[PDB]
């Protein structure tokens, strides 16, 4: 057939790394159809880099404290959960920070190999005193969406591994709700409102961008049975 | 603040404004050819009602209109269909469901009526209930059910906060909320497993605030560690920004604390746009709950048939007494009533106990959304004992749940009950309305009419009696008695420095501190001591129930008091020859001489209990000097009055003393101890009626009654 | 007279008002719904009823 | 509604007590109602005990007195005499109960028997204490109480709805029977009379839809004319249905066709539908109702309602009005349905505001404006010495006309003096479902519909079947109807049938269970009557034992509970759910019946104040309760503008109309009028009333 | 003052209109009697200048006197003296 | 049983009945 | 990061129903994925219903033809399940006349050039000897369910009866995923969607309108820039 009114696009920046879409006006009931598959598209298809496991030498067997420096082993591991970087090969990195002397240990501290990038160098990370030594081996791979903590598969050979959990994803947090537009002369059509947040890894277009991208071909999948089946066009632009 | 119009009644309310507007666009040429368009529906009229019934309140009724918050404004937008949208929060206010009830429209024409109802009626200026302060537009049933599953905190839930050591980290903690709804989204996480966030941009709680961070400052953007569930970091986000974090699970009594703490602390607005988010997710979590009715649910205890069985023996053993002769027909009957009671409540505490936390029957019970454990323990249990056409109980229970299913004797018994109380229902709402039209009567004239008559007269408040072990004991009806009240003299502390300066609201933090002083009395400003001439004037009437500030000066004060007393008739029941209920209050408020009448005495002495011949009579010999009182005719249906042990004879009483047991009468009050007593007196006995069902009503709006009784003076000499 | 008669006991009410002769000044709020004026409360006094608005100097010339 | 407005017994009429002055004593439940009236069903209004019904059992004496039956017992043994016993009689016997065991022959198998004595006493006397006996239970309930399946689960508020709303369920298109039902059904839809049953056996001759005719086994013939599409009292529809063959062989007493809520000649008021016991985002939310829309595409609950149009044209003072198409200044587009006499055509489709019956009266003659006179020689218009009186179709109603019934005084029909002419107009139309639209189960749960859901967006099963309704999980435990949940069971065992496996014996629960109650088809008809019915171990056997769908997926556990998943997100509800198959019907309260509105309209004689009612423009009513709300308010500006220019000041009416539509300010208000009619009555009465200046 | 942006009715913030009054009444007639200047002003426009000036606010599309007069006491664009 | 042509709904009821139900208009 | 491309297979179980198969997905996207795909399935698809008919001895919906023994409401009822599948753009008309004794079922309708009825033992009417049916039905395409366009709103004449169209060739549309979930967090979905038609397309045309539909849809989207 032919969609009564094709539907529209709008952002609106909140932010740096925030926006709020507006898609509409959307056929009766497609703001559900559309609006679900978006939010776990952007939550879940993008590829991003992020830290796997770390390695903080001094610490074997008591996962509790280090030895020199004022926060402990948690404050650390979420600290380095909350680092945004960027990869390029697809092989795991590792990556080493050190900081001698009396001091704050921010990200930019932490001299990358060719390819891997850090986006916040500002970050604080620890808190060195009293002539401490901070010695991190961070593990660097890619990935999309959130795998939580995987365990020590070469336990007997691996002893030191601490593994955390990896926030592969760019796109931090999507919500959306749906609307209804135009009750009377158009009978009960609909308007999906999205709202992503970012990392500053990529900008919240680049991620929608993606995101229609990978689920135009997953539905091209079912398109591409019988090439010449009605659907329902949209018109040019 | 918004209602959904139907656009075939919108059409017909705002034809006027229409027709004026389709002659404006020349849609048509003249008013009669506009008339013809909007009464044969043309397409153009549906663009036009859009534009002239946008921001133009209606006021909706339903009736009967028992309080003002049953007449409120809403911002009309058109829907199709022909029923009109309500908001599922203005039900409570108009007393609304939706099983066939009905509502009416009206439409405000002039710029003074546009803006009364904007500004003075529209529903999100009015929150909380004019009787006493408690919020109206609040959370209940569905909404209470999905917040107290929200905010529960389930042990052993999945991916829980474990402390673990020796061979690995802790792996329960998540860098931000964000972090954490993903692990949810995955299968990783429970809404309702205890976990450890760090949170950035909420407040943290009093204690930690002041360990944490500085001389002040929490200052959004400031990371604490958080430990809690990521359901109660959800509920958190939709508080305001500066409210501190919670971490409670939300039970309706917690939730109406919330409302009321920011109703006092932050703008209506604020007020307003947070009940509409809590209503939101309240919505979401309650079809994510859980909560259905099976027969599976409907659980029975285990131990039923053996404590029925237990009883049976002793109503039997009692029933074969009779038959020997040893004990009468009546005394018969009561210790049977007496064995059923004690089984009624033995079986439900076996059901208690047998019922798991997490039943949907207990859980609907226990978040405070709707219901009461009888309820429950007619359902799953046993009905217990039934009444007579008259009101007595009769000596055989009903043993079955509706669960097992009633017999064919035990249901026709029941019946007699049921069938009196939906006839007792309809006479209470005509009572009650005849009492609400007879007080709006007497107390119309009451307006404020000034804001300081600067008097210096009050009435004492009682404020948390001291106990003997020594500690300040909290008045149990302090809310209802001391706060929105203007003091009148300063409290102080041995003659010491004032707490506590005359002219003050006693709010919760004037309270506190007033006992944290050791003080127990204040004396406070009251419309039963006014000065003023017409009317009353602000101070002594002191703060506006509905807006939490001191009064306006034209407020029609008695209309609001003679509503707040007579909207809660209709659950003023009598019990399970003294008057209890709802013909209690009629008969305080018309001042007759009550129907179980006691005495009490004149003037201080010793008694004289003389029993003659088989009732009383009782004589009280002065202390000074003076000719004995005699109480003559005292039947001996009336028991003597007890205090600390009942009356004896030669025993020493004072002026006011109630010498049987009864209801004094006011008339007497008033000739033997004062103005004044008279006015204690009328007050707690008409809120012992309300407290016994749980009604809140200020004392303020009694004393408004009150004060319109005691006006006059009679003439004893020309 | 006229509040009262409207209470209950017309009859009774009228039979006395007439015989005393007596007089209604108008000042309550039922009197004033039933010969169709402003009740004397919320809106409807002379402190709120007389309001005088004007705009101020500056927003008067400056448009 | 038929058959309960007979065997109705009401204590008010002239001979009888008021409503107002009767007592409270008089509106009770009395032990001697055992047998003779129902305690149940009664109204729920202002009359709550001074209307009741009649046991289904019971009888009148020549005296006046109801009687009710009992099985005589002698020495203990239950014999088969039944003796009718007035209330006196029976106060002096004692009687047993109905469901008492028995040894087969007649003897009492316990010791002692549960009995009732003089008093209303209920005892325990020994076994040749007894001397009568019920001969059935629900010997005390009536007709419409007994077609409540699992009352004794049911509290007796929530049975008194639920019977009092059976009789308000309208007719449906199609009308389908319960799955779960009593036994009543039949016998209460044979009896009734909206059935058209065989008088005498045959065999069918020749079957149409207006007409039966069977030929009897001796030559003879006899035809039964159908009643199609007739109006009932109340606006519905009464079709009859014929349900036999063309060459089957009727017997006498056989129901040969069906009437407005009947399927197959029992009683069917309603539609069995999927249920699921959940809340839903807030759209059932203190007693509303989802429903799909496959309930009103494929006509589910969809009924025809049809409403009656008369005019008639009498003689006048100054000629005779008739009926004709020449009608007065209005164009060739409203007259384009009428035939050459000035009625509609049959099969037209009307309109609010539609004319039906052109009339025209005889005017005489008047003084024309200026203005008129003037507009009248520029177009050339005439005078038109007749008036325009048509009958148009009143406001908010269509239809397509159906029928003309036209008398006439020269045909010599039987018309009131005066009256030359009497036409009536039928227009039927057929109601699809809506929100706002008020719905009901057997058990008392009443509620309005606030959404329509699509069908995409409904909790589906793992079939992908979506659920028809989704009631509301507070309104159940707080109101003690759990009938409606053992109903919603057994619904779910009847729709997909089951089997017991009595491979190693009959199992324990099923040990009481009738034989060929131990397998079933899909949709089965089964029957639990009122106080001897399923228990709930059957109950639970039947659940635990039940067939596969298509593919072998028992769909619904061995609780009752299904597995949903959400229609929009796509994802599983993250608990079970409880569903099965509940009869629910439509209640005659629908919308397009209770709305109405105003602007301007008609307003009264004495006193100039709207008129009262939908049947007018109709205005609302302000009353003294609103004026406190108003006062307490303080709004002295709204409370004036409505007790003056919206009602009673007729120089301000106009005004307020005329200022609206120029755009202009909201004048002041004046005196209203009912002021200066009460200033007349008290001045006619001899009272010196007098306004004073200062 | 932190809130989302209010819409409709609820624009401009009643407790930041109730600042600039004593009571909800006297903001009652306060706005009352300013939308009826703002009216007169409409339906006097065709002929001279008159008494009546303003809107001192710059209206919307078709916005009503009485929020235009809501807007113009939000902005203490006037003033009043009570009786 | 006993209407000549009635659809067959399987009864859960237990117990024999000896009156059968008289005519619900006399 | 998995390199392994999602792909669609089929498995077909009868005439009118099969199964898909969709896998490897993401973790956690099955079940919308299945659910945006029966969403439009069960509401979007376009197929053909009859419009209205006109049957010659009537004139409105509310009386009965004589001699045959369903009166008109029925007959109406009985044509709403009639499953037709037509080709034309503009609405065709098609015919149905029977005479005499016999039973009237929906493969006595003699339809034109372009449109084919899909049940022909379909119960409509009955008849006896002074029976005679003669009604003519017009057919149109769309999607969605459309109620009765009233006769005033098209101008039509008094025989005419206008009907509700029901064009959605869809029945009933499942789904179920399995989630592998192994230790070493390599893991999946697997998407079984089940489609089932009234047997006016196969189920492989009714998932590829499906799948146009979400296509031009996200390519919104997707030409950001
Ligand atoms: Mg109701
Ligand atoms: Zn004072």
């Amino acid at each position: 057939m032919l969609i009564s009114q094709r539907p529209t696009l709008s952002e609106d920046v909140l932010t740096d790394n925030r926006s709020q879409f507006v898609i509409e006006p959307l056929e009766p009931g497609f703001g559900y159809t559309l609006g679900n598959s978006l939010r776990r598209t952007l939550l879940s298809s993008i590829p991003g880099a992020a830290v796997t496991s770390i390695r903080i030498d001094g610490v074997l067997h008591e996962f509790t404290t280090v030895p020199g420096v004022k926060e402990d082993v948690t404050e650390i591991i979420l600290n380095l959960k909350s680092l945004v970087v960027s990869s390029e090969e697809d092989e795991p990195v590792t990556m080493y920070l050190r900081k001698q002397g009396p001091g704050e240990v921010t990200a930019g501290d932490i001299v990358p190999p060719a390819g891997v990038t850090v986006h916040n160098p500002g970050m604080h990370i620890a808190t060195l005193n009293d002539k401490g030594k901070l010695e991190v081996e961070l593990v660097v791979e890619r990935g999309r969406g959130y795998v939580p903590a995987v365990q020590n598969r070469a336990s007997g050979a691996e002893i030191g591994r601490i593994p955390v959990d990896s926030i592969y994803s760019p796109v931090l947090k999507v919500t959306y709700k749906v609307d209804a537009t135009r009750v009377e002369q158009r009978t009960d059509f609909d308007k999906l409102i999205l709202d992503v947040e970012t990392k500053n890894s990529i900008s919240p277009r680049d991620a929608l961008a993606s995101a229609g991208k990978t689920l135009v071909e997953l539905f091209g999948l079912a398109r591409e049975l019988n090439v010449e089946a009605e659907g329902i066009e949209i018109g040019p632009s | 603040h918004q209602c959904g119009l139907p656009k075939l009644m919108a059409l017909e309310l705002f034809k006027p404004f229409v027709m004026k507007r389709l002659v404006d666009l020349n849609h048509a040429q003249n008013i009669k050819s506009a008339k013809r368009m909007v009464e044969r529906q043309r397409p153009q009229v549906w663009d036009v009602l859009e534009e002239v019934i946008a921001e133009h309140p209606v006021l909706l009724n339903r009736a009967p209109t028992l309080h003002r918050l049953g007449i409120q404004a809403f911002e009309p937008m058109l829907v199709e269909g022909k029923a009109i949208q309500l908001h599922p929060l203005v039900c409570e206010a108009f007393n609304a469901d939706f099983d066939g009830d009905q509502m009416a429209v009206h439409l405000p024409l002039s710029a003074e009526a546009q803006a009364e109802a904007r500004i003075l009626m529209l529903s999100s200026n009015n929150i909380l209930s004019p009787a006493s302060g408690r919020p109206l537009a609040m959370p209940r049933l569905d909404m209470v059910t999905g917040l107290y599953y929200l905010t529960t905190e389930v042990p052993g839930d999945t991916g829980e906060y474990q402390p673990a050591s020796g061979d690995h980290p802790e792996t329960g903690v998540y860098s931000s909320p964000a972090e954490a709804i993903m692990a949810a989204d995955r299968g990783v996480l429970s809404v309702r497993a205890k976990i450890k966030v760090r949170l950035t941009q909420l407040r943290p709680p009093v204690e930690i605030e002041a360990e944490l961070f500085g001389h002040s400052g929490w200052q959004p953007g400031d990371a604490w560690m958080a430990e809690t569930t990521l359901g109660r970091v959800m509920f958190n986000e939709l508080l305001p920004l500066g409210y501190p974090f919670v971490n409670k699970q939300m039970h309706k009594k917690v939730q109406a604390a919330i409302i009321n703490d920011l109703a006092e602390r932050y703008p209506m607005i604020v007020v307003a746009q947070t009940v509409d988010k809590l209503k939101d997710a309240g919505f979401y979590w309650a079809t994510r709950s859980g909560v259905t009715v099976s027969m599976a649910d409907v659980l029975v205890p285990p131990r039923k048939k053996e404590i029925l069985d237990h009883y049976e023996e002793r109503a039997d053993k009692v029933e074969k007494q009779f038959q020997r002769g040893a004990l009468n027909h009546d005394e018969r009957n009561e210790a049977l009533v007496e064995i059923w009671k004690e089984a009624t409540d033995e079986v439900g505490q076996a059901l208690r106990e047998h019922y798991p936390d997490d039943n949907p029957i207990i859980t609907i019970v226990d978040s405070g959304a709707t219901g009461n454990f009888t309820q429950t323990r007619t359902l799953a249990g046993m009905k217990g004992l039934v009444t007579n056409p008259k009101g007595e109980f009769i000596p055989r229970p009903v043993k079955s749940s509706f669960r097992e299913g009633l017999t064919v004797l035990e249901y026709f018994i029941n019946t007699h009950g049921a069938r009196k109380g939906l006839a007792d229902t309809a006479l209470r709402t005509a009572d009650s309305g005849y009492l609400t039209r007879r007080l709006v009567d007497v107390s119309q004239d009451v307006i404020v009419r000034e804001h300081d008559c600067q008097t210096e007269r009050g009435i004492v408040v009682e404020l948390a009696e001291r106990a003997p072990d020594g500690t300040l004991i909290r008045d149990p009806y302090i809310e209802t008695s001391a706060y929105a009240r203007t003091l009148g003299t300063d409290a102080v502390d041995e003659a010491g420095n004032v707490i506590v300066e005359r002219g003050q609201d006693l709010g919760d933090p004037e309270i506190d501190a007033l006992l944290a002083a050791g003080i127990t009395q204040v004396k406070v400003r009251s419309v039963l001591t006014c000065a003023t001439s017409t009317g009353v004037c602000a101070t002594c009437y002191g703060r506006s129930m509905a807006t939490g500030k001191l009064v306006d000066i034209g407020e029609a004060v008695g209309i609001v008091a003679a509503q707040s007393i007579g909207e809660p008739g209709t659950q003023l029941t009598m019990r399970t020859d003294i008057t209890g209920g709802l013909p209690r209050v009629q008969e305080l408020f018309e001042a007759r001489v009550p129907r179980g009448k006691a005495p009490i005495a004149d003037v201080t002495g010793r008694v004289r209990l003389e029993d003659g011949e088989r009732f009383y009579k009782i004589t009280i010999v002065p202390d000074d000097g003076g000719e004995e009182v005699v109480y003559d005719k005292i039947s001996k249906r009336q028991r003597l009055r007890v205090f600390k042990r009942v009356l004896s004879d030669g025993d020493h009483v004072e002026v006011g003393q109630q010498l049987m047991e009864g209801s004094a009468d006011p008339h007497e009050v008033l000739r033997v101890q004062g103005p004044r007593e008279v006015q204690i007196h009328l007050v707690r006995e008409v809120q012992e009626v309300y407290r016994a069902q749980g009604v809140s009503i200020h004392d303020k709006h009694i004393e408004v009654i009150v004060r319109q009784m005691l006006r006059r003076v009679t003439i004893i000499d020309s | 007279w006229l509040s009262a008669a409207s209470f209950q006991e017309t009859t009774r009410v009228l039979t006395d008002a007439a015989i005393n002769c007596r007089s209604d000044k108008l000042n309550g709020l039922k009197e004033n719904v039933i010969i169709g004026k402003l009740i004397p409360a919320g809106t409807g006094i002379n402190r709120y009823r007389n309001i005088a608005v004007q705009p101020t100097e500056e927003a008067r010339a400056a448009a | 509604s038929g058959l309960t407005h007979k065997r109705r017994l009401s204590a008010l009429g002239p001979g009888g007590l008021s409503r107002e002055r009767a007592g409270l004593e008089v509106r009770d439940v009395h032990p001697s109602h055992y047998g003779r009236m129902c305690p149940i069903e009664t109204p729920e209004g202002p009359n709550i005990g001074l209307i009741g019904s009649l046991s289904v059992y019971a009888r009148v004496n020549p005296f006046g007195f109801i009687e009710t039956p009992y099985r005589k017992v002698v020495d203990g043994v239950v014999s088969d005499e039944i003796v009718y016993l007035t209330a006196d009689e029976e106060d002096r016997h004692v009687v047993a109960q109905a469901n008492s065991p028995i040894d087969a022959d007649g003897r009492f198998v316990e010791p002692r028997v549960l009995v009732r004595r003089k008093a209303g006493e209920v005892e325990y006397v020994p076994s040749s204490e007894v001397d009568y006996m019920d001969v059935s239970p629900r010997q005390m309930v009536s007709v419409a109480t007994a077609m409540i399946p699992f009352l004794e689960h049911d509290d007796a508020n929530r049975a008194l709805m639920g019977a009092n709303m059976q009789r308000q369920a309208v007719p449906l298109v199609r009308s389908e029977a319960p799955l779960v039902g009593t036994g009543m059904e039949l016998r209460a839809a044979i009896d009734a009379g909206d059935v058209v049953v065989a008088e005498e056996s045959g065999v069918i001759e020749e079957v149409s839809a207006d007409y039966i005719t069977v030929m009897h086994d001796n030559g003879t013939r006899r035809t039964y004319r159908m009643r199609k599409f007739a109006r009932s009292n109340h606006g519905t529809c009464a079709n009859q249905c014929p349900i036999v063959d063309a060459g089957d062989r009727v017997e006498a007493g056989q129901v040969i066709a069906d009437g407005p809520c009947t399927d197959d000649g029992e009683m069917a008021l309603g539609k069995n539908l999927l249920v699921a016991i959940m809340p839903w985002e807030g759209h059932n939310y203190e007693d509303a109702i989802i429903l799909s829309n496959r309930l009103v595409e494929e006509d589910v609950l969809t009924s025809i309602h049809i409403e009656e149009h008369e005019i008639d044209a009498r003689d006048t003072k100054l000629g005779a009005e008739e009926i004709t198409r020449d009608i007065p200044n209005i164009s060739d587009e409203v007259l384009a349905d009428l035939d050459e006499r000035g009625i509609v055509r049959i099969g037209a489709e009307v309109r609010d505001g539609d004319i039906l019956v052109g009339k025209v009266t005889p005017k005489g003659e008047t003084e024309l404006t200026p203005e008129e006179r003037l507009l009248r020689a520029i177009f050339g218009e005439k005078a038109r010495e007749v008036r325009d009186t048509s009958l148009k179709v009143p406001h908010g109603e269509s239809g397509k006309v159906i029928g003309i019934r036209v008398f006439s005084r020269e045909d010599e029909d039987e018309l009131p003096a005066g009256v030359n002419e009497l036409v009536r107009v039928y227009v039927a139309q057929k109601r699809k479902i809506s929100d706002g639209d008020k719905l009901a189960g057997r058990h008392g749960n009443k509620g309005v519909i606030g959404k329509i859901l699509p069908v995409e967006d409904m909790p589906f099963l793992a079939d992908g079947t979506p659920v028809d309704i989704i009631l509301n999980t507070h309104g159940v435990p707080r109101r003690m109807n759990i009938g409606q949940i053992l109903e919603t069971h057994l619904g779910w065992c009847a729709h997909s049938g089951w089997k017991v496996d009595a491979a190693k014996g009959v199992p324990d629960w099923a040990a009481r269970l009738p034989d060929e109650l131990l397998e079933a088809q899909p949709n089965a008809i089964v029957s639990t009557p009122v106080f001897d019915g399923a228990q709930e171990a059957e109950l639970q056997g039947l659940l635990s034992c039940t067939l596969p769908n298509r593919d072998g997926d028992v769909l619904v556990d061995a609780d009752g509970k299904a597995m949903l998943f959400d229609g929009r997100s796509g994802e599983p509800f993250p608990y079970p759910v409880t569903v099965g198959y509940m009869y629910i019907m439509k209640l005659h309260h629908l919308v397009d019946d209770k709305i109405h509105a105003r602007s301007t309209g008609p307003y009264s004689m004495i006193t100039q104040q709207p008129l009262g009612g939908k049947a007018q423009f109709g205005g609302q009513r302000f009353g003294e309760m609103e004026c406190w709300a108003m006062q307490a308010y303080g709004a002295a500006y709204t409370l004036q503008e409505l007790l003056t220019i919206k009602s009673d000041d007729t120089v301000g009416r106009v005004k307020v109309y005329e200022a609206i539509v120029k755009g202009e300010n909201i004048p002041e208000p004046g005196i209203p009028e009912s002021f200066k009619v009460l200033l007349k009555e008290l001045q006619s009465l001899c009272l010196n009333v007098e306004v004073l200046s200062s | 003052g932190g809130y989302d942006t209010p819409l409709g009715i609820t624009n401009p913030p009643i407790d930041e209109l109730l600042d600039r009054v004593s009571s909800k009444y006297a903001l009652v007639i306060y706005a009352a009697k300013r939308a009826r200047q703002i009216n007169d002003y409409y339906n006097q426009l065709g002929e001279g200048i008159l008494e009546y000036v303003g809107p001192l606010v710059e209206p919307g599309l078709q916005e009503k006197p009485l929020s235009i007069a809501l807007r113009e006491i939000h902005a203490d664009l006037l003033e009043h003296t009570e009786g | 049983n006993s209407v000549p042509g009635a659809p067959n709904r399987v009864s859960f009821a237990k117990l024999r009945e000896p009156l059968e139900v008289p005519g619900l208009l006399d």
